RNA sequence: CCUGCGGCACGCGCGCUACACUGACGGAGCCAGCGAGUCUAACCUUGGCCGAGAGGUCUUGGUAAUCUUGUGAAACUCCGUCGUGCUGGGGAUAGAGCAUUGUAAUUAUUGCUCUUCAACGAGGAAUUCCUAGUAAGCGC
């Protein structure tokens, strides 16, 4: 039971929603072997791999870049479970629990830039994970600045 | 990368140093500079059009910029950021000089007027506003919250009334008159409005389909979202382009069938202007078909008058009226057969008043 | 219960703290009225959001203005910034909001200092 | 219909109200009153040596009024200025204590103040009276 | 024949707002007392840089006026010769001293030539400013002064320079203070007397410049 | 002493002039035909009038 | 190898630097911020009244500079000196005895401006190592082979004293001459934060309060 | 905002597309053009009958008016002139309206 | 005068003061920010009382966003007095007394009080620092 032990942990919609994620995962494994098949000065393949590292390093699901290790050793369900959004509002120290965080999402409290964001399951990339904030005029950014005594309701905060 | 027309291929492929994605771009008018745009840095690069390597990392932003515009009067670029601030960039000629305007709410739109003298924004509070940038002050705002259609998906959980998904606008563009403003975002509409008077003009539903998501206000008692991505007014000036999720709509006025009169007296009627042709008053029966502004009347008396008395007509012709002659001439020598007459045509108005025309280069624009 | 609204307002280092309810027309500044605010030649820099606009419009409002840190001439910009401000949040809140739009378009025209705070932060050249 | 002293501008209160107990004459200007010079820092003694006491006392009244209770100590500090030493830079020196102690136990006997518990001084429910009265009477000056 | 009635209550205040500045609200006037209106710059080639016509109550507009090149044209020269008072070590950083004198001087203008303050010291920009400066050449070790023209701008700077500055010298050890003796400089710069700083010391500039061309 | 105005038309770049004196071809205001390629002293962008108390010298380069 | 802070940029982007002074400063030592603005290249000299250590700081990692150069002062004569480098960075508050300020000495012209060669003399320390490439770094990358000035940074008895110098070759022998200032100089503590931070993890500290305090060197 | 310019029987107002003209038909012949940005009377036109009704068309600034003469008079809301003047009918005009 | 550098009566460098009326003096109006603060002890100290003051004294709060402290700072603002006089500008040199720190104050630790009331009337040749909340003024 893997696939449950993980959907608490981060608190997941459907328990097939693992799954979904581990199919990927160990689809990023199947590129990475055929692609450790290829010789290894070859020009391919060296350019090849560090294209995706950029990608993987930029949605974030892997902590560097450098070692090559990682890309089947660290490329697991429960990194790519926790470049959700819930997670990142709870690393991030927005919401206090994770269970809270997809009570905000689903209640529609918290947005991307312009939009609010509403799918608790948003993957967010390490360069996106910038730009999270509350959403504005809500009751709950608005509690947040009594507590420190800023409000301003012209910005009808 | 830059394009060829005459042959279809690269110039140049511009890249940065560390690999950035680009949103946004602009091009010196005077195609000497291209300058482009992030999410992932925030620092406006400038690429030169001759070398191939970066001039320039134009910073200070914080949060990133959506959009990058160039005046063609003043060659001065406009930057566009997340931190609420739009700041003008002086970037020739020994100023380096960046003068920062601070805004109320993200500024997504970034819309440069032909003058090169105003600037038009589209804020994440709907508002849209025009500032000045010889000076740092606005000449005012035109309010947008209310008047934006928006769609509740099938898969929401809000009424259409109070989602904050796009009661803003991703896009403006003022026509090149400079006095028209026409914004698009991810909502369902359009809108038209007026610069000096401030008022929306009228207002576009993109498109009607249950296929899409974002049409309805109010469903029965994912699907891929109904936006306007980007929207330009074009140089001819008779429609606007609005970029869709169902393709790029095309709005024009090649219909005419409309009575837009212009200082019409109770002796002016379309029977009235035919009697002057049999008068041969040429210079009164083109007036006096100006006054109805139809085009049937003007075909009327346009090809009726003889070559000899084009040039005397067009001496006679008003200043007010030169530049509406000029555009009825633009629009009606495309799709008709007669070269040699519209081209005297051309010859006359540009000869009567070469001067006139060249003084008030911003008041002709569409007819040129 | 009380319609109000709270808008801040800041110059140098001074806050503005002015609440703005449904009232008879009293202007209070640290428990004391408008009319005895210390300077004494800047009192109409803080008479610009009352006859700017016009004085009818607050007839039915109350002003409770308290202000701290500043010197003498930086809390009077900011004591005409949280009542341009107090005045112009209370029309979109509890009354019309073509109000609101006249306001901000006098505002605008008259000093834009009122609404946003003009901050002169540094710059390296 | 009703005053307070905050309806009444600060110097023209203590103004009118110094002037009230000059009139008044019962208030026991203590013995010294023409040589002190009234504060730390201070080079001359008051430029009116017949109104000055019942100036600063008219002073002390508004104050402790606007307030629960203040001290001797307070009244130091707040009636203190700065000192020039010269050559030397300026710095704060309270005022001088026997002064504002001898206002304070004599608005006790016309019974303007009173010791309040906690410590320090507080306004009477008379001089509370008789303050809300000129703070009237300098309102109705306008004829 | 036609009627606008747009107020319908008569509009009284809680807090009470003075007789002076209830009617102040139909046309904005410079200290309460002096109208931009009736303000003409009596000179040609300098409108666009003396400016007068957006009218102010009191000259201290705290904006940025030091950020580009000809920013500093739109300033509302009331507040702009406000700040070419304070020049001195004695005087620098203390404007509500300065403009406490201006309110002090157009008084005094008032009283001497009733016409109006206001429309005195818009004319004696337009006569103090200079039509041709000299300036030094090279020439190889030996300098001639060699007349050249003078942009409009310079014109008023330099014009607010030699007044203040004229008013700043002729009050340095007299009872009379900066405010009168500004006042019998900006009366004397309208007639252009010769009788004041700033006329006697143009008219060695445009002296010198015809000396050499 | 009649003196003539006239408008700004077009400062001149990369004529060698002595620092602080630019020059700039005017336009008489008066009569919109003719120019005279004066120099200035001050600050002077286009579209701003200049004060001339003479007319028919033409100013040449001031080494 | 090079440091860890300074391994991104090393050889790749020329720095640019910032030299300012402390608050109010005398009009001898205004003069000296100016010769720091001389000897390094890419240098430009912003003077420092009424801003904070916090928003001069922070209104350059936004703008974006290499590092920051701040000088103190006795009575005219400058005694010390920070070299911060600004994304997170170090910091090396050095104090520097024996100045000769440039101004003093006669008008003999102004300075060659170009890019230097160096000299690191007796940087053998792990802890002198940190110093070589902390001060290395403010110098724009690749001078050419034939440059006619050379600065060099000298350890002779824990004072690095560093000194300004032209040189042209001779015939038989390279003949040399001194422009620009004279130091001694000693760093005397490190933060691995910049000099705004105030609580970052000091690398090194000059401790002058032990038994053996005198004996060792780089201590 | 109060206006006052006509004394008989105001019967009929509109407002112009812009906002920013307005105008106005008494039963004393009067029609008058007003400014509404600011509150001047533009103008003032007079006609012979009095004046039952009036229809607007904001999309080109003509308005049509019924007079008492039995005819309807249109006239231009910008130029401030009478362009057409419809004859023909015989009896009271009840109402009507633009295309 | 203060200070550093030389020199051994003086040469040089950094500086502070004022020459006054955009002032001084007397009332009065009254607004900052960064900061520090007591244990095995005597810290930051309100308040009361006494002293012209400097200070004294009886108490108190605070190991501190808690008490000092709203550090009611200074320039600054207003009203008044002075009236161009080395004047009421300036406060050196000095006489006499009273306080404080300290085992110890003479060659004055410093503070306060009265008297003494100098040069200095904008500073030669030289030359320093500086582009926006900065320069300069101003206190903490």
């Amino acid at each position: 039971h893997r696939d449950t032990q993980v959907m608490r942990t981060y608190h997941i919609q459907n328990r097939e929603d693992y799954h979904k994620y581990n199919r990927i995962c160990g689809d990023i494994r199947r590129l990475a072997n055929k692609l450790s098949l290829l010789p290894p000065t070859d020009p391919f393949r060296r350019k090849h791999e560090q294209l995706l590292l950029d990608k993987l390093y930029a949605m974030g699901v892997l902590t560097t870049k450098s070692k090559i290790s990682d890309l089947e050793n660290k490329v697991t369900v429960s990194a790519i479970c926790r470049r959700r959004l819930p997670v990142i509002m709870h690393r991030l120290k927005m919401a206090e629990t994770i269970q809270d965080a997809v009570k905000f999402i689903e209640q529609g409290h918290v947005r991307v830039g312009p939009n609010l964001i509403n799918d608790p399951a948003y993957l967010v990339t390490r360069n996106m994970e910038d730009y999270v904030t509350w959403v504005d005029n809500s009751k709950i950014k608005k509690t947040l600045l009594r507590y420190r005594n800023q409000i301003d309701d012209f910005d009808f905060s | 990368r830059a394009w060829d027309l005459i042959r279809y291929r690269n110039f140049r492929t511009f890249t940065g140093t560390e690999r950035i994605q680009f949103n946004c771009l602009a091009v010196d008018p005077s195609g000497e500079v291209v300058c482009a745009g992030s999410l992932d840095n925030f620092d406006i690069h400038v690429w030169s059009v001759q070398t191939g390597q970066l001039l320039d990392a134009l910073s200070g932003h914080e949060g990133p910029v959506s959009c990058l515009s160039f005046s063609q009067e003043n060659s001065v670029l406009a930057s566009a950021s997340w931190d609420k601030t739009i700041r003008i960039w002086s970037i020739f000629g020994r100023s380096q000089q960046v003068e920062p305007i601070e805004v109320y709410s993200d500024v997504l739109a970034l819309s440069m007027r032909p003058d090169g003298k105003e600037v038009a924004v589209s804020t994440l509070k709907g508002q849209i506003s025009i500032f000045n940038i010889e000076d740092a002050k606005q000449v005012g705002n035109i309010d947008c919250r209310k008047d934006i259609i928006s769609g509740r998906f099938n898969q929401d959980r809000f009424t259409a009334k109070n989602s904050e998904r796009s009661k803003f606008f991703t896009t403006i563009h003022y026509s090149f008159d400079g006095m028209a403003i026409v914004a698009g975002g991810n909502n369902n509409s359009i809108c038209l409005y007026d610069v000096p008077n401030e008022v929306l003009l009228k207002r576009f539903i993109v498109s009607r389909n249950m296929a899409l998501n974002g049409t309805l206000e109010f469903l029965n008692s994912m699907r891929p979202e109904v936006r306007v991505t980007s929207v330009q007014f074009s140089p001819t000036a008779n429609a606007f382009a609005a970029a869709s999720t169902e393709g790029l709509l095309i709005y024009s006025t090649n219909d005419t069938i409309l009575f837009d009169p212009f200082d019409l007296d109770v002796d002016v009627t379309p029977h009235s202007t035919v009697e002057a042709l049999r008068e041969k008053q040429f210079l009164n029966a083109l007036v006096m078909a100006f006054r109805l502004n139809e085009e049937y009347l003007i075909n009327k008396v346009y090809e009726a008058i003889p070559i000899k008395e084009i040039p005397l007509v067009a001496s006679n012709i008003p200043a007010i009226y030169l530049p509406r002659i000029l555009k009825f001439i633009g629009d009606f020598a495309i799709e008709s057969q007669h070269i040699e007459f519209n081209l005297i045509w051309i010859k006359a108005l540009l000869s009567a008043s070469g001067g006139y025309i060249n003084e008030h280069k911003y008041l002709f624009s569409t007819a040129m | 219960a009380v319609p109000s609204v709270q808008t801040f307002g800041k110059k140098k280092s001074a806050t503005a703290v002015a609440h703005v309810k449904a009232g008879k027309g009293l202007i209070k500044v640290n428990g004391s009225p408008i009319t005895l605010v210390e300077p004494e030649i800047l009192r109409f820099k803080v008479y610009e959001p009352l006859l700017l606009v016009g004085l009818d419009k607050f007839s039915n409002i109350d002003i409770r203005v308290r202000v701290t840190g500043g010197g003498h001439v930086s809390q009077v910009y900011a004591i005409r910034q949280a009542i341009a401000k107090g005045l112009v949040a209370y029309h979109q809140k509890y009354v019309d909001e073509q109000s609101k739009n006249e306001l901000k378009k006098a505002f605008t025209s008259y000093d834009r200092t009122l609404l946003i705070a003009d901050s002169r932060r540094p710059e390296p050249k | 219909p009703g005053v307070s002293v905050r309806d009444v501008a600060a110097q023209d209160f203590i103004n009118a109200y110094a002037s009230f107990l000059q009139r008044q004459g019962k208030l026991e200007v203590p013995g010294y009153v023409d040589i002190v010079k009234t504060s730390s820092g201070n080079e001359m003694p008051p430029q009116d040596a017949e109104g000055w006491f019942y100036k600063r006392a008219a002073s002390v009244a508004r104050h402790i009024y606007m307030r629960k209770q203040v001290g001797v100590g307070k009244l130091n500090k707040l009636y203190g200025g700065a000192k020039s030493r010269g050559v030397r830079p300026y710095k704060h020196i309270d005022a001088s204590g026997s002064i504002n102690r001898k206002v304070l136990q004599a608005l006790e006997k016309i019974g303007i103040v009173e010791i309040s518990p906690k410590g320090g001084r507080r306004i009477s429910e008379n001089g509370q009276r008789d303050l809300d009265r000129i703070a009237a009477q300098t309102l109705e000056e306008d004829e | 024949d036609f009627e606008v009635v747009e107020e319908f209550t008569p509009v009284v205040l809680a807090t009470p707002i003075p007789e002076e500045v209830q009617q102040a609200q139909t046309e904005i006037k410079l200290f309460n007392k002096w109208s931009f209106e009736e303000v003409e710059v009596k000179d040609a080639s300098l409108v666009d840089y003396v400016q007068v016509r957006q009218p102010i109550f009191v000259a201290h507009t705290a904006g940025r006026y030091a950020n580009k090149r000809f920013r500093k044209a739109q300033c509302p020269i009331i507040e702009r010769l406000t700040n070419s008072l304070m020049m001195n070590g004695r005087n620098n950083g203390k404007k509500l001293k300065a403009v406490r004198i201006i309110k002090h001087t157009l008084d005094i203008i008032n009283v001497l030539t009733d016409q109006n303050p206001i429309q005195v010291v818009v004319d004696a920009i337009t006569n103090t400013g200079p039509r041709e400066d000299t300036t030094r050449v090279g020439g190889g070790g030996a300098a001639r002064r060699q007349a050249v023209d003078v942009s409009p701008l310079r014109r008023v700077n330099q014009a607010i320079a030699l007044l203040t500055i004229g008013a700043r010298e002729a009050a340095f050890r007299n009872i009379k203070t900066i405010a009168e003796t500004l006042a019998e400089e900006l009366i004397n710069a309208a007639k252009g007397s010769s009788t004041s700083y700033a006329i006697k010391k143009k008219d060695e500039l445009e002296r010198v410049a015809k000396s050499n061309r | 002493t009649p003196v003539t105005l006239a408008k700004v038309i077009k400062v001149l770049g990369r004529t060698g002039s002595r620092g602080g004196v630019t020059q700039v071809r005017v336009e008489f205001l008066e009569d919109t035909s003719r120019t005279i390629v004066r120099n200035v002293k001050g600050p002077v962008r286009e579209n701003d009038i200049l004060v001339l108390m003479e007319s028919e010298r033409e100013a040449r380069r001031l080494r | 190898q090079v440091d860890d802070e300074y391994a991104a940029t090393s050889g790749i982007m020329d720095p640019r630097i910032i030299v300012t002074t402390s608050r109010d400063p005398s009009t001898r030592l205004s003069q000296f911020a100016k010769e720091i603005k001389l000897l390094f290249p890419n240098a430009v000299r912003l003077n420092r009244g009424n801003y904070v250590m916090p928003n001069l700081v922070d209104a350059c990692k936004k703008s974006g500079t290499t590092d920051l150069v701040v000088l103190h002062e006795h009575r005219g004569v400058p005694t010390s000196l920070t070299i911060s480098h600004f994304p997170h960075g170090p910091t090396a508050q050095f104090s520097l005895h024996n100045v000769v300020m440039r101004h003093d000495i006669i008008n003999a012209g102004n300075q060659s401006e170009v890019n230097p060669h160096l000299i690191f003399d007796n940087f053998t320390t792990a802890l002198g190592k940190r110093v070589v490439c902390i001060l290395k770094h403010l110098f724009n990358a690749g001078p050419k082979k034939d440059s006619e000035r050379v600065i060099t940074f000298a350890n002779r008895g824990d004072f690095i004293s560093v000194r300004q110098h032209v040189y042209v070759r001779t015939r038989e022998g390279v003949e040399i001459a001194e422009v620009g200032p004279r130091f001694e100089m000693r760093l005397f503590e490190l933060r691995l934060g910049t000099l705004e931070n105030k609580d970052a993890d000091v690398e090194w500290q000059l401790r002058r309060f032990i038994r053996t305090a005198n004996k060792k060197d780089y201590l | 905002k109060k206006y006052k310019l006509h004394k008989r029987a105001v019967t009929g107002i509109s407002l112009d597309g812009m906002n920013r003209k307005m105008v106005s038909c008494g039963l004393d012949g009067i029609v008058g053009f007003y400014d509404f940005n600011k509150s001047t009377l533009l103008g003032k036109l007079k006609l012979d009958a009095p004046i039952t009704a009036m229809v607007y068309h904001r999309s080109s600034d003509l308005f049509a008016l019924a007079l008492d003469d039995l005819s309807i008079v249109v006239i231009d809301a910008v130029t401030q002139r009478v362009v057409r003047q419809l004859w023909g009918h015989s009896n009271r005009i009840t109402a009507f309206d633009f295309s």
